[PDB]
């Protein structure tokens, strides 16, 4: 169907899923594996050859999809899969801002009620 | 006493299919009867099938009346029935309070 | 059967056992609370239109 | 499809009525090499019983079966069934007359006797949409809980053969809680009248065929060995293997032990049955590399068992299944090359074994395919509720945002018309 999708100048967006659909492939392996080779990842992602397994390792990794990291040395990509603890100001000031959108929210329904107040009667 | 020379016999066969079946029967004709001394002869081979079936709280109880009947009359499995009634006790994995 | 609380690592000989104990009740009692209001704002949203 | 080891006189031997032939006839089918033997077996008690419907459709394959043995290098007997045939045609109408002249009388025995005559012999002849009948038109001519019981019992007969199993299990739900709950107590102390062992054979083997092997697995666990030779349904040598494998794969430990291994009902079951018995154990006793040796070389003969074949993937895996849950858990790091021989398989295999199990399954554990292990993973609590409620309130924003608009579109009546 290159014609049905070129037909209506979305593709490139339809083959960015392709790729999506390659890191989805990568993303579920966090769940399993903890400590995966290249080679294993190459033949069970389907990419093929250890450079393509590392090239998206690095992408995912330098983007931010994944937490993961590579040992060259062996060949092997060990999988942190592990983000934050809560433990710090960075959340406690995300949980400020965060939360002052949610007041920000009460603000408006708060005035919006108001506006319902002096319409018409029951 | 019919049941009594039954429950003898397959002791000294190893027949526990018929065993079971026999003295699960003697416990009905238990009733309906006077007290000899083989009161005492089944309930010694009953809780054995208790034993070896696993329930050691069916075998437990079954070897204190049995021991009492030798106690009334002769004492030829007196001496080993006690070892019966402790082994209860023990494997029953509560007991351990027999003599 | 689960009557010795613990766990065993074959690799390392030895067997570290359950005693790791915090307060597990916050959490788990606040993730209630996270739940019905997941399904409560949506509940006066399908109101709404 | 095939088994060199297999018994066919046995498998005569405890069954009989229609179950013979339904059973002799599935086992020349899938098994070959005594397919030579399983359709001669089939010939000779459909000469008896009156059964030309059957003699029909069994010595056709006898023809067809020693056909394709002469592709390696008996006789249509008509005079036979011309014989049984009006033999056959004419008893119907002797029965027919017995029943109109029963029906004269006004009698509620002996009409439910006739009844009861007719039936057999429509069975007899193969006929089985006729013979269903007789026994539902007897439930009218009865008094006691015993007569309606007595011919519930034969309506579901049929409807096994019938193959409709929902109405199996509609008659044995009425028949159980049919006379006050099965007269309370079950006849005052051991019943001489074996009864719920065959309504129990029944309700589990018609769950077993509906994918029900937890259910079944119940009903078939309570078969007591009162009624043990009831060969118009199953044997007693397959209730244990039935009900055995049943309970096994669907059962955790705890029920296992309690209501398996050492409950005596069910322990008489599996002293007939041997292997059935050390397979039952070895999961207990978790000594997995025999268990599943013994099972894998078991599979070959049930599957060319008549009611097993068509659960021998669901059972099979899901034990399997079991036990990999079951080796690893009390384990916090369990080395994989132990697990495999363990498992009667590979390394690598074992590797995507457990892949597939830790998405879908509770095998909360990770993989280490560096050195192949496999390490048990736990949940960080606190993570959890912080990370979801985060999220969660987000997805509130989000819809807030939404229903504000949609507030706003409505408000000014905003929508794109038709003609």
């Amino acid at each position: 169907h290159s014609e049905t999708f070129t037909r209506d100048n979305n593709m490139g967006l339809v083959k960015q899923c392709l790729s999506s659909l390659y890191k989805k492939n990568i993303q579920r392996l966090t769940k399993t594996f903890l400590t995966l080779s290249l080679q294993d990842m190459a033949s069970r992602v389907q990419l093929s050859g250890p450079q393509e397994a590392e090239k998206y390792v690095l992408h995912m990794i330098e983007d931010g999809e994944i937490f993961a990291s590579i040992n060259q040395k062996d060949g092997m990509v060990s999988f942190h899969d592990n983000p934050e603890k809560y433990n710090n100001p960075a959340m406690l000031h995300n949980i400020d801002q965060e939360m002052l959108k949610c007041i920000e929210l009460d603000e408006r329904l708060k005035a919006m009620d108001q506006e319902i107040t002096v319409n018409p009667q029951f | 006493e019919i049941y009594a020379l039954e429950i003898q016999m397959y002791t000294a066969q190893k027949n526990n299919k018929k065993l079971k079946a026999l003295y699960e029967q003697s416990l009905h004709i238990k009733s309906a009867i006077p007290h000899p001394l083989i009161m005492g002869v089944i309930r010694e081979c009953g809780g054995k099938m208790h034993l070896r079936e696993g329930e050691f709280e069916k075998a437990h109880t079954d070897f204190f009346e049995a021991f009492k009947n030798y106690d009334e009359s002769g004492s030829p499995r007196r001496t080993t029935c006690l070892k019966y009634l402790v082994l209860a006790n023990m494997l029953m994995k509560s007991g351990i309070n027999p003599f | 059967d689960n009557t010795i609380h613990g766990r065993i690592d074959q690799v390392n000989q030895l067997l570290e056992l359950d005693h790791q104990k915090r307060g597990g009740a916050r959490y788990t009692a606040l993730d209630k609370w996270t739940n019905q209001l997941n399904s409560l704002n949506q509940a006066v949203v399908s109101k709404l239109a | 499809v095939e088994n060199p080891s297999l018994d066919l006189e046995q498998y005569a031997a405890s069954y009989s009525g229609l179950m013979r032939i339904e059973r002799l006839q599935f086992i020349a089918d899938h098994c070959p090499t005594l397919r030579v033997e399983a359709l001669k077996m089939a010939l000779s008690f459909v000469q008896r019983t009156f059964n030309v419907d059957m003699y029909e459709e069994i010595h056709r394959k006898l023809s067809e079966a020693t056909r394709e043995l002469q592709n390696a290098p008996p006789a249509l007997d008509t005079a036979w069934v011309e014989a049984t045939r009006k033999k056959a045609l004419l008893k119907l109408e002797k029965l027919d007359t017995d029943l109109k002249n029963y029906k004269g009388n006004s009698i509620k025995e002996s009409i439910r006797r006739g009844h009861d005559d007719l039936g057999d012999h429509y069975l007899d002849c193969g006929d089985l949409s006729n013979a269903l009948k007789c026994y539902s038109r007897a439930r009218d001519y009865c008094t006691s809980a015993k007569h309606v019981i007595n011919m519930c019992l034969n309506v579901i007969k049929v409807s096994v053969y019938l193959q409709n199993w929902s109405h199996v299990l509609s008659y044995v739900s009425k028949a159980e809680s049919t006379p006050e709950i099965a007269e309370q107590r079950g006849e005052r102390d051991s019943q001489t009248q074996a009864i719920l062992t065959k309504l129990k054979c029944a309700a589990g083997l018609a769950e077993l065929a509906a994918r029900k092997y937890k259910q079944a697995a119940k009903c078939l666990l309570l078969a007591s060995f009162d009624h043990c030779d009831f060969p118009e349904l199953l044997s007693p040598s397959n209730v244990a293997i039935y009900g055995g494998l049943c309970a096994l794969a669907t059962f955790d430990r705890q029920e296992l032990q309690r209501n398996v291994i050492s409950s005596s009902s069910f322990k008489l079951f599996l002293e007939l049955e041997p292997q059935v018995r050390d397979i039952i154990f070895k999961f207990y006793e978790s000594k997995y590399a025999s268990c599943l040796k013994m099972l894998d070389e078991m599979k070959d003969n049930l599957l060319l068992d008549m009611y097993l074949a068509p659960h021998v993937r669901t059972l099979y895996t899901q034990i399997r299944n079991r036990a990999l849950i079951q080796y690893f858990s009390p384990y916090v790091s369990a080395d994989m090359h132990r697990m495999a021989a363990a498992f009667n398989t590979t390394v690598a295999a074992l590797e995507d074994e457990l892949t597939q199990l830790i998405l879908e399954g509770l095998i909360s554990a990770r993989v280490d395919s560096h050195s192949k292990i496999l390490y048990a993973r736990d949940v960080d609590q606190r993570s959890t509720t912080f990370e979801k409620s985060l999220l969660m309130g987000k997805e509130f924003q989000r819809r807030a945002k939404a229903m504000m608009l949609r507030a706003a579109v409505l408000r000014n009546q905003i929508h794109v018309k038709s003609p």
